[PDB]
RNA sequence: CGGCACCUUACGAGAAAUCAAAGUCUUUGGGUUCUGGGGGGAGUAUGGUCGCAAGGCUGAAACUUAAAGGAAUUGACGGAAGGGCACCACCAGGAGUGGAGCCUGCGGCUUAAUUUGACUCAACACGGGGAAACUCACCAGGUCCAGACACAAUAAGGAUUGACAGAUUGAGAGCUCUUUCUUGAUUUUGUGGGUGGUGGUGCAUGGCCGUUCUUAGUUGGUGGAGUGAUUUGUCUGCUUAAUUGCGAUAACGAACGAGACCUUAACCUACUAAAUAGGGUUGCUGGCACUUGCCGGUUGACUCUUCUUAGAGGGACUAUCGGUUUCAAGCCGAUGGAAGUUUGAGGCAAUAACAGGUCUGUGAUGCCCUUAGACGUUCUGGGCCGCACGCGCGCUACACUGACGGAGCCAGCGAGUACAACCUUGGCCGAGAGGUCUGGGUAAUCUUGUGAAACUCCGUCGUGCUGGGGAUAGAGCAUUGUAAUUAUUGCUCUUCAACGAGGAAUUCCUAGUAAGCGCAAGUCAUCAGCUUGCGUUGAUUACGUCCCUGCCCUUUGUACACACCGC
């Protein structure tokens, strides 16, 4: 957003950037193009017998 | 920049000799009237010609006579 | 035991460089001599004294001045030294330019006026600046108020508005002086007050742009080093296009910049699709050979999506293998693969800036100027285009890898009108240019397969300033416009100049590039030698280096900090 301001003593440019957040930005991408975060992986019992269960 | 020139001689607008209650019209008796020179013919009574040597006009028409009177 | 000599912490010091003394000093006192008290004036004047002298020792003030110094810190810079990077650097090469003629910029001169802005890269085919008027700012001349608003002098016995006729006037400018008719309180005459200005100042500003730099640079949070400015991180090395990474490490983890990203250029017999894209069978239908077969033409039918488009996806990640490299980052070579140069090309593009440009894009604007015979506007005629002559982009050629004729004959970006006059096929006239009638198109439909050139084939001239080369020239025929002379441009005939590959110099370039070739829109009523794109033809030589040039860092030195155009 750019605007000039009109003053007595001459004119005063004034410019404005706003980086909106990416989870708050709906109209296309949710997040930054680099960033890759990677999910926590799940816990699991090796063994414990070859065993079975049916039905 | 560069310097103006002065010739001199410098031409304004007329004022326009401006003049009313004009010597045109007269009534003699007191009760009818008696025009002068003459009224227009292509626009309505109440316009009154232009009187020149063989050379006539009006201005509610800007000016748009040619025969005499 | 003795004199001519390193490292860490300093708790001891020190302004700090540093110092094992320059320590045991505001926790102030071991014993002594000598010297200094802002800088300059000045080691001068004077006197003494010492000398053969030159000079020495001794030693002022008046007056002057706000700094003089020291140490270091960051910079900037250096005809210091190392290490990087780049075809805006060079090699190895190509194409060149510089010469020739001509276009066009810019000087210089000229001129009423030949308007102005900008001069190393980062001024000079730039101002989208190819000016016939307009544009336009300049000159010669004329016109016009577009003098908002406030307040008085006329206030209708007119305020001022108009005005055919010829002289007037460049001139069917009422521009006015000849005129004597209109016009009705708009105005208008002043005084406050605005308004406009391609007037000024870009070294008063905004915004935008260019440039340092598209280079690889920039930052802060802790933590450490310093009293401190600061510094380290941000670095020996090796990598990379890149502060790209790997590593080594009072630094750890981060952000910006780069990368990622985006757009486009390449692949898809795998999807979704089409009589505004292309094919297949078949109908009718033209010609052939004449057997069934070959080329066609028709939006007659039916069906398809390879090419087309363009939606959704995949696909490349340096993949697999080999070496090479502390067996790291990576790099080098083969294999496959549409693609293995960051896959190609761009779009964006940090911090800090520059007194870079633009107040002639701007109702972006400060202040100054100007401000009703304007530097406002507006008409009219010129001028930016003039020529002893410099440089700068450019085009055309110096021919035989050609020229000229025929013939063959293939692109991609585009663009294109209804209130205008756009592209304009198809038919007739014209040697041409160009005219005409008619269409089709508001556009994958029509122009348009833009059957563009350079190319390819067969013939004519053969290495002679020749048919190379086409300049200057004269004439006519066309068109655009109100206006073409200071040829607008096109065409027709005629004239045939310079120039046998261009010295010193210097530009551009690493692959579908270079160079050639044309098209294309942009500006545009009319004008392409310009420009942004496009495709067509398509190489030579590297695939390295710091020799030059520039730039970057590091270490160094600095009386510089308005920073070498310095002091
Ligand atoms: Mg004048
Ligand atoms: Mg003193
Ligand atoms: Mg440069
Ligand atoms: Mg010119
Ligand atoms: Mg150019
Ligand atoms: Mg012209
Ligand atoms: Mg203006
Ligand atoms: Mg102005
Ligand atoms: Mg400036
Ligand atoms: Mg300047
Ligand atoms: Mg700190
Ligand atoms: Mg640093
Ligand atoms: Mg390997
Ligand atoms: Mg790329
Ligand atoms: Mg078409
Ligand atoms: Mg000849
Ligand atoms: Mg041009
Ligand atoms: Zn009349």
């Amino acid at each position: 957003a750019t605007r000039h301001v009109l003053l007595r003593q001459g004119v005063l440019g004034i410019k404005v950037k706003i980086m909106k957040d990416p989870s708050r930005n709906t109209s296309g991408p949710k997040a930054l193009p680099d960033a890759v975060t990677i999910i926590e992986p799940k816990e699991e019992e090796p063994v414990l017998e070859p065993s079975v269960k049916d039905y | 920049k560069k310097v103006y020139t002065t010739p001199k001689k410098i031409r304004h607008k007329h004022k326009k000799v401006k003049l009313a209650v004009l010597n045109y019209y007269k009534v003699d008796d007191e009760g009818k009237v008696a025009k002068l020179r003459k009224e227009c013919p292509n626009c309505g009574p109440g316009i009154f010609l232009a009187n020149h040597g063989d050379r006539f006009y009006c201005g509610k028409c800007h000016s748009t006579f040619a025969t005499q009177k």
